[PDB]
């Protein structure tokens, strides 16, 4: 028999609409055939239309939960054509930043899994912390989510005083939620029959089918790209990556759990490390000037004027560049024919290829492990899309 | 004036706890059963 | 003045399913770190009404059923059998008091699924009667715990009289002798009343593109008033079963505020147990019926029948 | 004659409930699978044998205990082999 | 460095054997999950009473749109178009021309509120802080075409909230 | 006469306000914002708003992101099987005209296109606090109803 999936559930959940086209026999699925673009919005075509300055807001609504992510991977592949580098202290704030996201992306991730699986109660305790993390957001950038925050050359303004502290206050407390989530959830027989044993896929198959992140990690590879091509300062911090056995669903349940733990314990060193200076590279060709010198100076206004029309001129060249986002190895081949606008951006989206894989992983399964499969894969049909 | 940005305390932040903490509660195995079958007993009698 | 008697049995049941709404969204907004309705009147305690305003007024949704007898006797039995259920139950004193009470309970419960079937039968979409019928097939499976669940705990009562479980918990309350049976009592029910984390039917219509409600707003009330006031039934018939109260003849409100209060708390724990859990797979929730309540309800009938007269406990027949 | 009265007025109102609410809201304008087929014959052959079970809180006021019991854990046991060989015949998987 | 998050052997003494029997049969993991949302029932709960409270926001809010003066009531705008350049969707549309008095200033400034995406660029690139996103966000309208605004609207805009936009510029420009 | 079809608006209005259930269309971005308007600092549920409310069961729908060419005709199909009475609210800049991606050849310019709108929120995304001033807006909408007012003088 055939069976087609519904778009979403009835519940309020934000990882956008899927058609699943599936073939039926008793119990077992069969064949899963996913159906996108249904939210497929020409972003690659629209970027060619901007400046390098008027596409990063793009990114934010790739994987619109990890957006300040997005922002890094972009920011470093414009940095790397344009040769230049932004200033310790907005690296720090980069990385300080970027696993705040990753604790944004890792609650949706597990709790919006549990509730699409009847465990409705986590997913109101931690959207209560993600609250107060979209204030962290919302004090640097303005915005809770959209921040268009980091920028080629660092980040737009400097931490407003007082934030840091804030910072330290919630990162007190967020593992004792952790703990509470883990009550509910890793040692419950009913959690463990829904995700135990589900969807497991090989070391092998893993690799060949381009999968990345905690899809890789969860099959036992010992692969983390903020271990092994750092990016930004991450030489710089100490954590662990948490690595799985079974492959399953449950292992990588555990490993992004884990990887909540090790957030906070970056968190911890960038709130210590954090550097003084400038937060944005000190070259007005490619960052603007503070608005003071640009109301003073002739040569800060004209660059003022030209980087907010014309925008920097990137030296022609292409580069793959990658980083490891919440959900996996999140890249972009940016492609510069030396203009200030980019000829080509691809977009590689980690659950691009994590969704191609739905097929493999649910054979042999029931219909109802095909919900438990997606949200291991944790997908957000935004950058699936783009 | 001198340079004021948000900036770290002198001396660090205190310590942040992250690893995973689920204490231990309950009986063992056999104390749990024991009085199980002690209530069985006494509800019988 | 029996008419009174009835009337004053039934409609205090419908406003008690009404407001069990309000209490399941509260109790459950709490758990939650958040409050639930609290505009719609003080604390909410308009929001019930409403919400059946809202419900009845909405335009009913046009019914394509293969069977028009079949598409309105659903909701008659379902809510007519909900309301039957009530009348042997002794708080203190019964409605009606029948001497086999207990059976006419299993009796009328095990009629139950023709709803469930004839509405699937009546929806002319093959993936309605795909899900009636998996949900009869659930319900059916967890009755035959609940029977022989029943039957072991009768053995210490030696009756089919409902007023006789009183009388065999006035020194104890059964939930001691029998806490093994209660506990797959109260699962059972959950089961039985497709609650959370067996709520498969509410489950699987989410996922299946096509397994739609196919009743009005008006008519698909009357099935959750039914579903609703069978919950509230099922828990105060628990504790009449192993939460027995002591009756005093001369004083029998004083009997009715302390089981109404046990039947509120079992009743919460419903909720409560909807908070915490995640679903249970269809085959999950199957196999715990048949390979490990029904195995281990089995022993402890074989149990049940040998206690009392290894024991010298057997009760009396009348 | 008290319960059927009771019974008259539970199902009457029901009735009267979903009559109106099928028609006075009306003015306001504006793929057979063996496998579930094994469980319900399953549970009507499990059915039966609850039916003999049924009068056991009688059968134990006997004087002739020494019988009672031996047929009433008999009963019981055939149902635990009823349950073994379905169990042992894969009867109850669903894959 | 790397860790295993389930790589552990369960001990098969008797007593660690009968642990184990004892939650299966005890039910005891998933009692404890019952202690976690109870707790939570006697916890204070995080709703805020909204609209009579309000979530905390910070100067740098980037909210509804307005065009701003000079204390003496001249308009800062002077019809550069960098904010026009910059859009990223292309949001504003501007005309002008020598004003009667000689002055450089709009004839046409329309930013269309549902192609915008609320960036904060415009402000960034304007160079006399004449368009800024103000502290408003409860400007939902019935209609799309009330969402279109021109330039008395957001000149209006300017003029009933200037005195809190100034005092969020005040505290927030010495970090632009 | 005019008194009692005054106040049966009323009630049928209060009624209606009172127990809004929302089917949200979580498109894209937006619906994030639209989870933490259920989330608790919010709390939807609190006002009658429900949490999950099936298609059929709903009064209101919430276009909570972009609207692509391939996707219109499953949410106007779901439009069209909603019971009325039946209200839309237009989420974000998406939603309501397009938005960054107004002059994609694959998206819907404004969801007004394919349904009628009730109220239109805008921002990218619009806080979840001003989602909620959208609902509370739609609720003061049918506040102002005169269903009955307009039947008696036909
Ligand atoms: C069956 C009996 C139905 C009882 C009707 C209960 C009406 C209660 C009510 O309207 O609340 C007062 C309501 C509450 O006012 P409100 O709903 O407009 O707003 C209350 C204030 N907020 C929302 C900020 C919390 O008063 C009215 O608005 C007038 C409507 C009266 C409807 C009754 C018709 C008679
Ligand atoms: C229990 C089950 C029963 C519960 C009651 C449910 C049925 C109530 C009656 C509804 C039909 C009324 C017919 C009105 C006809 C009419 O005037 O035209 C409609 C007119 C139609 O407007 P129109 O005539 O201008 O036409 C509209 C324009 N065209 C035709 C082009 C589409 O107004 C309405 O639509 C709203 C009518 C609301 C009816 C309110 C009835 C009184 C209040 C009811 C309270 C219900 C209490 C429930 C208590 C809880 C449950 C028990
Ligand atoms: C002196 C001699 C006397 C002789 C008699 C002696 C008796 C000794 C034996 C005593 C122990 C018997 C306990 C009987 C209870 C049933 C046990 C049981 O069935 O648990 C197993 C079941 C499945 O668990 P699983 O981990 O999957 O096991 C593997 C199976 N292959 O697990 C489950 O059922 C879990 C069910 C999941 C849903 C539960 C959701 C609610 C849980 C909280 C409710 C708490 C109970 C409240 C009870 C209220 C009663 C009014
Ligand atoms: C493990 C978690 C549980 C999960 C499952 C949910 C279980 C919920 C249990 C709810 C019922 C618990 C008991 C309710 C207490 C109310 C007690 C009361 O009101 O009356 C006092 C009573 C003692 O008196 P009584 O019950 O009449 O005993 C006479 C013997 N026939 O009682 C004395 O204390
Ligand atoms: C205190 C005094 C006593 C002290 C000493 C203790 C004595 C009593 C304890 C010893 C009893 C012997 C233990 C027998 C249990 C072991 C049976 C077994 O291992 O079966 C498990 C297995 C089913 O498991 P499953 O995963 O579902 O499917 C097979 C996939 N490999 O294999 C199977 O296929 C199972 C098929 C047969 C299942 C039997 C079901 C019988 C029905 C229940 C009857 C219970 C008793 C009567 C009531
Ligand atoms: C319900 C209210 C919440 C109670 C608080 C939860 C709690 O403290 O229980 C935890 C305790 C420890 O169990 P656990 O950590 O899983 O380790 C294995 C067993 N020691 O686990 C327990 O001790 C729970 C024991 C449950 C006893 C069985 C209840 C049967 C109910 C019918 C009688
Ligand atoms: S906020 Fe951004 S999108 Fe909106 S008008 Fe300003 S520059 Fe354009
Ligand atoms: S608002 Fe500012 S940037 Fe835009 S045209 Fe006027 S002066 Fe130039
Ligand atoms: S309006 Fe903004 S937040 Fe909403 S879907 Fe569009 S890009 Fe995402």
């Amino acid at each position: 028999s055939n069976l087609t999936l519904n778009f979403g559930p009835q519940h309020p959940a934000a990882h956008g609409v899927l058609r699943l086209v599936m073939e039926l026999s008793g119990e077992m699925v069969r064949k899963c055939d996913p159906h996108i673009g249904l939210l497929h919005r020409g972003t690659e075509k629209l970027i060619e239309y901007k400046t390098y300055l008027q596409a990063l807001p793009y990114f934010d609504r790739l994987d619109y939960v990890s957006m300040m992510c997005n922002e890094q991977a972009y920011s470093l592949a414009v940095e790397k054509l344009l040769n230049i580098r932004p200033p310790p202290r907005a690296q720090w704030i980069r990385v300080l930043f970027g696993e705040i996201t990753r604790l944004l992306n890792h609650i949706m991730a597990v709790t919006t899994h549990a509730l699409d699986i009847g465990a409705m109660t986590p997913f109101f305790w931690m959207f209560e912390e993600r609250e107060k993390m979209f204030e962290f957001y919302e004090r640097v950038s303005g915005a809770r989510m959209h921040a268009a925050y980091v920028r080629p050359g660092g980040v737009h303004q400097d931490l407003p005083l007082g934030l840091m502290d804030d910072i330290y206050e919630f990162s007190k407390n967020f593992s004792l939620r952790i703990d509470e989530l883990e009550e509910m959830l890793t040692n419950n027989r009913i959690w463990r029959n829904r995700t135990v044993d589900i969807g497991i896929v090989t070391a092998e198959d893993a690799l060949n089918y381009g999968f990345s992140g905690v899809m890789l990690r969860g099959s036992g590879i010992q692969w983390d790209l903020r271990k092994t091509q750092p990016y930004d300062v991450y030489d710089q911090v100490e954590f662990d990556v948490p690595i799985g056995s079974r492959g399953d669903c449950y292992d990588r349940y555990l490993c992004r759990v884990e990887e909540m733990r090790q957030s906070i314990r970056i968190i911890s060193q960038c709130l210590n490390k954090m550097p003084p200076g400038e937060i944005k590279v000190d070259d007005a060709k490619v960052s603007p000037p503070k608005r003071a010198e640009m109301k003073t100076s002739m040569e800060s206004l004209i660059h003022h004027f030209k980087l907010y029309t014309e925008g920097y001129q990137v030296p022609p060249g292409a580069t793959y560049t990658a980083i490891e986002a919440p959900k996996g190895e999140f890249g972009v081949y940016l492609v510069s024919d030396g203009s200030s606008r980019p000829y080509r951006c691809k977009i590689k989206a980690p659950g691009f290829a994590h969704l191609a894989g739905l097929d493999k992983m649910s054979k042999g399964h029931m219909l109802a492990d095909v919900v438990a499969i997606i949200g291991t894969q944790d997908i957000v049909f935004g950058e699936v899309d783009r | 004036s001198k340079v004021k940005q948000d900036m770290p305390p002198v001396g660090g932040y205190g310590p942040i706890d992250y690893k995973r903490n689920l204490p231990r509660r309950g009986l063992s195995g056999y104390s749990m059963f024991a009085v199980g079958i002690g209530a069985l007993l006494f509800g019988y009698w | 003045m029996f008419m009174i008697n009835i009337l004053m049995l039934i409609i205090p049941i419908l406003l008690a399913v009404a407001f069990l709404t309000l209490v399941e969204r509260k109790v459950l907004g709490y758990m939650q770190l958040r409050k639930g309705p609290n505009v719609v009147g003080p604390y909410g305690l308009l929001q019930p009404i409403a919400d059946a305003i809202k419900l009845f007024i909405k335009e009913p949704l046009r019914p394509a059923t293969s069977s028009a007898s079949m598409f309105i006797l659903a909701p008659i039995m379902a809510l007519g059998l909900a309301l039957t259920m009530w009348i042997p139950l002794p708080m203190p004193y019964p409605l009606i008091n029948m001497n086999l009470g207990v059976l006419f309970m299993l009796a009328m419960s095990s009629l139950a699924v023709y709803s469930i079937l004839w509405s699937g039968w009546a929806s002319n979409s093959k993936y309605a009667l795909i899900g009636a019928l998996r949900a009869v097939a659930q319900t059916i499976s967890y009755e035959v715990t609940l029977a022989i669940i029943l039957l072991s705990v009768l053995l210490m009562s030696g009756s089919f009289t409902l007023s006789t479980l009183i009388t065999t918990q006035e020194q104890m309350w059964l939930i001691l002798p029998a806490w093994p049976l209660a506990m797959m009592w109260f699962i059972s029910t959950l089961a039985e009343t497709n609650r959370a984390p067996f709520d498969l039917t509410e489950g699987e219509s989410e996922l299946v593109s096509g397994f739609n409600v196919e009743y009005a707003a008006g008519p698909f009330a009357l099935f959750f008033m039914a579903e609703y006031a069978n919950i509230i039934m099922m828990n105060i018939f628990t504790a009449i079963l192993f939460l027995g109260t002591s009756h005093n003849p001369h004083m029998p409100e004083l009997y009715t505020i302390n089981f109404t209060i046990k039947s509120l708390l079992l009743t919460m724990s419903f909720l409560w147990i909807r908070a915490s859990y995640p679903r249970f797979r269809y085959d999950q929730l199957m196999h715990l019926l048949w390979k490990n309540f029904l195995p281990l309800t089995l022993a402890l009938c074989m149990w049940h029948v040998s206690l009392p007269i290894l024991t010298s406990g057997i009760p009396p027949q009348t | 004659m008290n319960l059927m009265l009771a019974l008259l007025t539970n199902f009457t109102l029901a009735t009267l409930l979903v009559i109106i609410a099928f028609w006075l809201p009306q003015l306001n304008v504006y793929p057979f699978s063996m496998k579930f087929f094994l469980v319900a014959i399953t549970f009507l052959l499990f059915d039966l044998e609850i039916a003999l079970l049924l009068p056991l809180p009688w059968a134990s006021q006997t004087a002739n205990l020494n019988t009672m019991l031996t047929m009433a854990l008999f009963l019981i046991i055939l149902l635990a082999v009823s349950l073994a060989y379905e169990w042992t015949q894969k009867g109850l998987e669903w894959t | 460095t790397y860790k295993y998050v389930n790589l552990r052997e369960p001990s098969m003494d008797m007593k660690s054997v009968t642990d184990r029997a004892a939650q299966t049969l005890l039910w005891t993991e998933l009692i404890r999950g019952l202690g976690m949302t109870l707790s939570y029932l006697f916890r204070e709960p995080a709703t805020i009473n909204y609209p009579f409270e309000k979530g905390p926001l910070s100067p740098r809010f980037r909210g509804e749109h307005a065009l701003r003066r000079y204390p003496s009531g001249e308009e800062r705008c002077i019809a550069c178009k960098l904010c026009e350049a910059v859009c990223p969707a292309q949001a504003i549309t501007i005309e002008a021309e020598p004003r009667a008095d000689g002055s450089r200033r709009t004839t046409r400034y329309d930013i269309d509120m549902t192609k915008c995406i609320y960036c904060g660029f415009c402000q960034e690139a304007c160079p006399v802080d004449a368009i800024v996103e103000g502290p408003n966000f409860e400007f939902s309208t019935e209609t799309h075409e009330e969402l279109l605004y021109n330039k008395e609207k957001l000149l209006n805009n300017g003029d009933k909230w200037e005195a809190e936009i100034a005092a969020n510029i005040q505290a927030d420009y010495l970090y632009r | 006469g005019e008194y009692v079809v005054a106040k049966l608006d009323d009630l049928i209005n209060w009624a209606r306000r009172s127990s809004l259930w929302p089917m949200t269309f979580g498109l894209a971005c937006c619906a994030v914002e639209m989870m933490h308007m259920a989330a608790p600092r919010y709390d939807m549920d609190r006002f009658g708003v429900v949490f999950r409310a099936s298609p059929r069961q709903s009064d209101v729908m919430i276009v909570a992101g972009t609207l692509t060419n391939k996707m219109a005709p499953a949410l106007r199909k779901v439009y069209d099987q909603m019971p009325e009475p039946r209200y839309v609210v237009s989420m974000g800049s998406c939603a309501n005209g397009g938005g960054y991606y107004h002059y994609s050849y694959s998206v819907v310019r404004g969801c007004d296109r394919i349904v009628p709108v009730d109220i239109y929120v805008p921002g990218c995304p619009p806080t979840a606090e001003a989602l909620l001033y959208g609902i509370l807006q739609l609720q003061k909408k049918i506040k102002r109803e005169k269903r009955l007012r307009i039947w008696y003088r036909r």
